[PDB]
């Protein structure tokens, strides 16, 4: 079963930018590692950043809707003129703190 | 097209003001400024925020005039900006509201007992989301967005 | 001389340039003349944090990889925005929908290579500089990049006919054109900073040999 | 007017952690009392290691 990204931020699906973003400030604040010290803290936190980088893009959030998370990682087949038959997969960069650096413009919210 | 629910009877001398710079039957101010939003040019445009346009003078977004003056007063706040559509005026502050309006392209209730919001998009969503996925530098639109035609559309 | 461009400046120059009558700023390893833009929005208060960070470096205001301002999203609004935790400058839109704004300057001067004047050394070493003739010694600090042309361009207040004079470095003549790297004086720096000593004591000299005056 | 850290340590404001202790431990060096025995040597040192112990934590660093 693929990870649910809403699920995670704790939305719903069809909840606008606004509401995906409001959602990862949140959650990001909460779990924070300068604020939580819980050992399952961080895995949240990265679930959340890699959440938050799929819905925030409105290409990876389309694809994540109509072909799921193994579709989004996996690529996709190109149907018209492309000599690689699949498109190159999201893959999560494994930064969560870049994530929190994009959105809040720093290391310090 | 955006056609343009008007809340008159919360904000008359505002809808009247945005209506009358609709339909230009107003036609030239004391200033020579003509008083319509044909060929006013939406100048500023906002992800996730708002579409600015209605500088019916230069299309820069630092003039605009009103069918009342230059400026007019702020009638009420009570119509929220809570919702993607609200159309409001932008002002320099408090009691310059001019012939500039702003469209929201989410909710916006930051924007409350600030501008005055006085109406709605009712028609032309698929209008409103290409002028919000028009590129922008600095906000400002990159394509030349236009008001091609205004007034009523039921005359 | 009157019309040579140079092309790098040392941080101790740009941060003279610190005034609102002459205003330098550096960011990204590029320095910008910003004194026009001093000149017309002088009076505004979004010239203010511009003249506070005037002969300062604010690559920490910009992001690196897209050579704009860095942007982080408001939590209320749920929006993209340029981060100003010193308060709102120059060409930076304004929270709001607002008409006293104008969005007609186009290019903001971030952006423009109007105001660039050059590059910035941010690498840079003193370098020591003896007469053989009268046993005088200088320290200069220059970049690595720089030229001995450069250099003896900023050696002439100190020595004028230093242009005349054969410039050597352990017995060996130094080609002009070149760099102090190119030419053989090596950068020890990060080795002395591994070896912990002071640099200042064995700072490489450039010995000048003296021709003519002609 | 504070004491800017950034100039006491020499360095940009965006420097990053590896820069400010590099730039501590050359400075802290300089101007030791062991090694330096000049009278504005302490006060530098001083001031040098206040820097550091601001920059050095990311919630000081943050704050200031």
């Amino acid at each position: 079963m693929g990870q649910d990204y809403y699920s995670v931020l704790g939305i719903t699906r069809n909840s606008e930018d606004a509401q995906i973003k409001q959602a990862y400030r949140r959650l990001a604040l909460k779990h924070h590692p300068l604020k939580s010290n819980e050992p399952s803290s961080a895995e949240i936190f990265r679930q959340i950043a890699e959440a938050y980088d799929v819905l925030s893009d409105p290409m990876k959030r389309g694809i994540y809707d109509k072909f799921g998370e193994e579709g989004l990682k996996g690529g996709i087949p190109l149907e018209f003129g492309s000599q690689t038959p699949w498109t190159t997969g999201y893959v999560f960069h494994g930064k969560p703190e870049k994530v929190f650096h994009e959105f809040f413009g720093g290391n310090n919210p | 097209r955006l056609i343009f629910e008007l809340y008159c009877d919360v904000c008359p001398k505002t809808c009247k003001n945005f209506q009358v710079l609709c339909t230009g039957k107003a036609g030239f101010s004391q200033r020579g400024i003509r008083l319509h939003y044909k060929n006013s040019i939406f100048h500023r445009i906002v992800q996730n925020g708002w579409i600015q346009g209605g500088d019916i003078v230069y299309g820069k977004g630092d003039n605009g005039e009103s069918i009342y003056g230059p400026t007019f007063e702020d009638e009420n706040f009570s119509v929220p900006h809570n919702k993607r559509g609200v159309l409001g005026m932008a002002n320099k502050g408090r009691h310059s509201n001019g012939s500039q309006f702003y469209i929201t392209l989410q909710a916006t209730p930051y924007l409350d007992r600030k501008f005055v919001a006085f109406g709605q998009l009712i028609e032309g969503t698929e209008v409103l989301k290409q002028l919000e996925l028009v590129p922008t530098q600095n906000e400002r639109p990159i394509h030349m967005c236009r008001i091609t035609d205004s007034g009523d559309p039921y005359a | 001389l009157e019309y040579f461009q140079r092309r790098y400046f040392t941080p101790a120059e740009v941060a003279q340039h610190n005034r609102p009558e002459d205003l330098w700023v550096s960011y990204l390893g590029r320095v910008y003349d910003l004194t026009s833009l001093a000149q017309e929005y002088k009076g505004n208060l979004l010239l203010k944090p511009i003249v506070e960070v005037a002969g300062q470096d604010i690559s920490h205001w910009f992001d690196p990889k897209t050579r704009d301002i860095r942007k982080h999203i408001d939590p209320l609004t749920g929006c993209l925005r340029y981060c100003t935790p010193r308060g709102r400058f120059v060409h930076v839109p304004p929270q709001l929908p607002c008409s006293d704004w104008a969005n007609d300057f186009g290019k903001p001067w971030w952006q423009g290579s109007y105001y660039e004047v050059g590059r910035l050394s941010a690498k840079t070493r003193s370098i020591r500089i003896i007469n053989t003739l009268t046993s005088q010694e200088h320290t200069l600090e220059v970049g690595v990049l720089e030229s001995i042309w450069e250099i003896l361009h900023r050696y002439l207040p100190y020595n004028s006919h230093a242009a005349s004079y054969t410039w050597k470095y352990e017995g060996k003549n130094l080609n002009m054109d070149f760099t102090l790297e190119e030419n053989g004086i090596r950068d020890e720096e990060e080795e002395f900073d591994y070896l912990s000593m002071d640099g200042t004591l064995h700072t490489p000299a450039i010995l000048l040999y003296f021709n003519d005056d002609l």
